[PDB]
């Protein structure tokens, strides 16, 4: 009772979490520009996400650009860092645990729709993992993370936490059975 | 030429030092998940890796320590083994790269205290910290008598 | 420039990480032949031993972070004993051509994530291996019941 | 000539000395932690009495000692704080001392007999002094019959 | 091209021979005290007998595993200064090992095979001699039947 | 009984000793100025040794964010000063222990005392050294007696926890 | 039984490999003479280093050897002994297989066939360990017979743990029947 | 019974090669003087714990004294020159093999045993730290000769006899358990 309730709660905040993450702007507070070519440039202050990039200082306060991942074992990493398939598959995983946990609030006899949930959590965590190393190793090759980056780092331990207790639900659930037979 | 409380942790990068946290966190949950998700294993516990065991065992893999509970089945073994491998490369750039910050000075001596420093404020602070979590316990358990 | 994702292997060349391999499948498969080829000594496995702890002991062995059962008679010892000697060499080998490596390179007129970047999607990938395996056995075992 | 204890150079004075300290402190603190709750004592809770404790905190920094491990949050604490202490110390030994072979203290050479010349004097001491111990106990209790 | 035997070269001959002293010496102390004093045994007190002294001597050496662990007084002592001993000479050898590698390069460099190939005929060799001894048992007991 | 009377002069022997230290001059001989040559330093005056005068026993100009944290704690010398405080209460409760005998919960705080004066004392040695390294030096008698009086009070911090056992233990053998 | 056919075919496997591999010849493609001169890219083997893409296309010659302790090195590389000898064991192994299906009262017969398959295995790593140590004095990449005797030591080892699980069961059989 | 007799022997082996050892001359195989103008020759030498003989030129045979005196070095030194620790060892097997004799004249005192195997096995550690004070003090090519050896040796050959005497020990008072 009181577990689930903790499940559901910490399931809505990493989803909720990872999904401001992977759509804010404010991953890395880097150096670079915000414009394009035009008939000397502007070194300012810029926080950039994954998507685009705002100048937070600088005459150009505000303007957003489309990052340019495209500038044998390099290429694979420029198109999984370009594609952020591995931060949108955990809000893709993450979002199929909160169907499976609601699932199993209307139907109580099915106990592997439980078990099911907690993978989705523990998986949804592992591939954003991934997500930070590709992220961190593709933008290598001064800066300060920024709070954006943090929620992503900081849904992962919020889904890692829900990924146990669902796994002790499940295994509470089939203690009661060995229990009463 | 100038020494820092925690500097100690210059070798390894920020970023490799926080996702050291990450694989941590990682491998005890899957480590768990594995070892005690199936219903088809307990007749009681069938090993000893819970959620508390599985944090210890991880922690103690790391720092290259003893064995208490080890990975009977096969999925643990694999978590158990990957882990090994992580612990061995990242604990072995360590050292190597200690070694050369060390060398080749970049702007020998015996290292003084100031270098090691701040791991002793770590370790006086843990022992501060679990004596509390002792006690708050103790007194918890006064209450209820 | 752009170091390799798995550029945490450089320490050693290709042949050595080879005959590594070939060397670990070797002395599992002796250790267990040596073990529990002797028809006087079963009175009931009389160590625990077989093919599959024998895989675990030398993987523990190797990485060094390991430590549950030990041979214990005279030929498994020596099998144990020479393995403990390998590791030893191979594991310092490693680690001291690692600081040769990050300290020549210094010297040329802090480790970066992407310099040990593929010891991390290592551990991750195989920690989903871990997550594959035990579902698969969970499935087959929930199918025949 | 190499002093004969020159195998201490790597750590300044402080710093053996301060190791020497802080073991005595988690050694203490873990005895604590760990047999002072009177609420645990069903027969003590676990073995780690003021003997144990020293011995435990000795092998776990030596990097050996598979004997006992913690079984309580409390007691955990404390092992983890030292081993990570343990760790990056002895990582700085063994990284500031190829620091110093890499770089004359005025090619390479060969470590002699006589670099670590110190430390087959303390271990032939200490088994000297091993027997030595053994030897009154056995004499006190053979005059106690 | 090195010699075969060239992972021996980080330490001299004399130290070799030593080690080799020192430890036979330290597993014939450990052994004594250990069982000499007719006031303990029972079934002996402890598992310390002359067979398993070497081999806890030979693992505490390599930074291996645990199979037992001394729970006596003197004892202890013998664990406790052949652990700081073997933490001393282990970290010399990779400390110098990675000094004579680094010379050497400053005079990828990846180590190939060459280097390390003793190592590898040995443990083929203990493999092959841990065979024959096995066989050997076998064998007379076999006739014996 | 018999391990009562080491926990009481085992108590006072690490007071007395820490005390001494804090207050004395000899923790470090170094070679500096006194108003250069040997000047024995301490934790609050740096007095001249030898020369034109021998005897000229200066204050310490510990301020000429973590070199103010450090230099804060080193100056104020809040962890030396701590541990003193704590061993004296740790004597305290040992001899409240007597008056109080049924409270058995008063010998565990002693032990407490000592073991958390012990661990202040050694973030004061480390402290101490770290900051004073900011020149041959060595330490003084004063300086080792600060080392002692810790060993000394780990010592009486197990002994009481034994104490504070051996109570529970009659208790759970009489009931 | 079916545990026996899986030796068969794997002891059949082990050695077909294995004999491939001595006697071709592209277990390091490098670029040297075949017959001053010219460095066209070649596949060198054990007994034969024959140029692959140059003028004189399919031309082969006799791997050029001797160009104490060195001496030792040198005959033990030249003479293959220990590849040689692996093809030599995994024989004896196969005939072992092939003793128990008709002396099947013995069962130490399989004990056999298992140290050998095991030693065999033993054997096949010195003999990659003197070939690539050998191959000291740029473009230097292994071919398919090389790769073709390290597959066999897997394979040959894999023999091996399967003959001696096959010797217990055959024991503990008998264990039963006392 | 049979067990005895091995230690009889080992022991005496052990005995007798550390005296050989020590005795002889030929510990060091180096290359120096051997005669106390203005003018030198180094030649090939033996060297030993006391006397440096000539093995090769005109001086082959002439024995000269080794002046190992030309406060951490000045102790290397003193311990090296009057060989304590080497001679040590010898007095101690000669004393652990006195006390094997002593058994079968007294047959009723198993502390006679074990005082053999507590004498061996530190006769033993006296024997490593000749060695090592041997070759730290000494420190142009070396190779140590069979006299240096036949120390070493006497080591090994002194353990063994000291875990076999030990044995004889614990099973003297087993036999009295079984008695009881
Ligand atoms: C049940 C299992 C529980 C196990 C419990 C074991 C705890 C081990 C903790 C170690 C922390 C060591 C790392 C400390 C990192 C400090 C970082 C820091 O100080 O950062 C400074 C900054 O970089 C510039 O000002
Ligand atoms: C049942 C017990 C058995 C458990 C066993 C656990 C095994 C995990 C160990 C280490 C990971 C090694 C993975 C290595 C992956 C290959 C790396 C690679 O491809 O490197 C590039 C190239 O090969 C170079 O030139
Ligand atoms: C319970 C029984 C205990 C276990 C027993 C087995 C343990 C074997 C361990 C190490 C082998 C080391 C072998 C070292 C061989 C060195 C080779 C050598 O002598 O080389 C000389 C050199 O070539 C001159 O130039
Ligand atoms: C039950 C636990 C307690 C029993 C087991 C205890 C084992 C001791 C281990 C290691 C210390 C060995 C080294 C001690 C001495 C090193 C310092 C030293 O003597 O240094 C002299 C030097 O000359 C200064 O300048
Ligand atoms: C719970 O039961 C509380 C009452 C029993 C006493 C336990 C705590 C005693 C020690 C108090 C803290 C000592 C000083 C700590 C700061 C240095
Ligand atoms: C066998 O019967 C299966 C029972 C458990 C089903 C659990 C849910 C499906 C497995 C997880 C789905 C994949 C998540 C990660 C994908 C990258």
């Amino acid at each position: 009772g009181v577990q689930m309730l903790l499940t559901i709660v910490g399931a809505f905040a990493a989803f909720s979490l990872m999904t401001i993450a992977v759509g804010t702007d404010y991953w890395l507070y880097s150096r670079g520009v915000c414009k394009t070519k035009s008939v000397k440039n502007e070194e300012v202050m810029t926080h950039s996400g994954l998507w685009r990039t705002c100048c937070l200082e600088g005459n150009f306060k505000g303007l957003c650009k489309q990052i340019d991942h495209f500038p044998t074992a390099e290429y694979f990493l420029r198109a999984v860092r370009a594609s952020s398939i591995f931060p949108i598959l955990s809000v893709i995983l993450l979002f199929m645990g909160g169907l499976c946990i609601a699932a199993s609030e209307f139907y109580k006899t099915r106990h592997n729709i439980i078990l099911s949930a907690g993978i989705f959590f523990v998986s949804a965590g592992l591939s954003n993992i991934i997500g930070i190393i590709v992220y961190i190793s593709a933008n290598a090759g001064s800066y300060s993370y920024g709070w954006s980056f943090y929620f992503g780092a900081l849904s992962f331990i919020i889904a890692e936490m829900v990924g146990v207790l669902a796994v002790h639900m499940f295994i509470d659930r089939h203690k009661q059975l060995r229990a009463t037979a | 030429s100038k020494p820092g409380v925690f500097s100690f942790l210059d070798p390894l990068a920020y970023e490799i030092w926080m996702c050291i946290v990450f694989a941590y966190i990682g491998v005890s949950v899957v480590l768990f998940l594995v070892s005690r998700f199936s219903p088809y294993e307990w007749h009681q516990p069938p090993n000893e890796f819970g959620i508390f065991n599985s944090l210890w065992f991880s922690l103690g893999a790391f720092m290259q320590q003893g064995c208490d509970i080890s990975p009977r089945s096969l999925s643990g073994r694999i978590v158990g083994g990957v882990w090994w491998f992580f612990t061995l490369i990242i604990i072995s750039s360590y050292t190597a790269n200690l070694a050369a910050f060390l060398t080749v000075e970049r702007m020998t001596s015996a290292l003084s205290l100031s270098n090691v420093a701040g791991v002793f404020y770590i370790l006086v602070g843990g022992l501060g910290l679990a004596m509390l979590v002792a006690l708050i316990e103790f007194c918890y358990k006064s209450r209820a008598e």
